[PDB]
């Protein structure tokens, strides 16, 4: 029933992947060989298979039950999966782990703020994500997923670096905890009613200001 | 006679073609149904 859009064929298997998180391998008869499904994974747009042709252990091994009348050993190449929502994963060929890699902003992008005394940089999307990196380490670290469907664009540190702040296209402003990205104010401040367009702190931590696209 | 025979023969032939197409697509529908049932059965083993 569900929408398919991926199709590639490996070493006399066919492989097919779906809008909603089910990936299937077939033999040229269109016979059914065991699938991968229902992980936190969907709309798989990137499939790819290893350069390495698999060497074949069998003395101890983890292979899934194929659906033949008997149901035999089954050893693909290694192969790569990735979603619509920009989520990148590698599978151990033996299935024992579905391992995810970097995970990245879904859609459109807006500019990042640096901590003034620490090698930390914060990135945010339009959608649902603000995340911080140590740009020396090149290491993905702390990040908080934001409430659904709010657009977000503006980001700031206070001059101490102790505070982080972000601006949201639907009339919405948060102050953030430069550690946990807790919503510092028990609710955010939602006084305006359209997109932010700037935010800044004073030299005094006590004061912060924003512009909105209504010229207010 | 010769003409009327030829014409009626051609008409018969045309309907023969109609029947041939009809049965051909009927068997294609059969093949579809079998393919579905194969998939169902192969899946059904998985749980056991």
């Amino acid at each position: 029933k569900e929408a398919i859009t991926v199709l590639m064929t490996i070493d006399s298997y066919i492989v097919t992947g779906d809008i909603k998180g089910n990936i299937k391998f077939y033999d040229h008869t269109l016979s059914v060989v065991n699938w991968y499904s229902n992980f936190k994974l969907g709309a798989i747009r990137t499939l790819s298979f290893s350069k390495t042709i698999p060497s074949l252990p069998t003395e101890k091994s983890n292979l899934p039950t194929d659906c033949t009348l008997r149901g035999d050993l089954f050893v693909v190449r290694n192969f790569i999966i990735g979603t619509f929502d920009a989520t990148v994963y590698h599978m151990t060929v033996d299935g024992t782990k579905l391992e995810k890699l970097f995970v990245e902003p879904r859609d459109a992008v807006y500019a990042v703020s640096c901590h003034p005394y620490q090698p930390l940089i914060a990135v945010g999307s339009v959608c649902g994500m603000i995340k911080v990196w140590d740009f020396e380490k090149k290491v993905y670290l702390f990040s908080r997923t934001f409430e659904k469907g709010l657009g977000v664009q503006c980001l700031t540190y206070n001059p101490e670096g102790a505070l982080l702040g972000a601006g949201f296209t639907e009339g919405t402003v948060y102050i953030l905890d430069a550690m946990s990205l807790e919503n510092e104010s028990p609710e955010p401040f939602k006084y305006s009613k359209s997109s932010v367009s700037h935010c800044c702190f004073s030299h005094d931590s006590n004061y912060m200001a924003t512009a909105d696209v209504n010229f207010t | 006679h010769l003409e009327r025979n030829l014409a009626t023969l051609k008409k018969k032939v045309i309907k023969e073609g109609e029947l041939h197409r009809t049965d051909y697509v009927r068997i294609m529908q059969e093949n579809v149904s079998l393919i579905k049932e194969i998939n169902e059965l192969r899946r059904e083993l998985k749980l056991t």
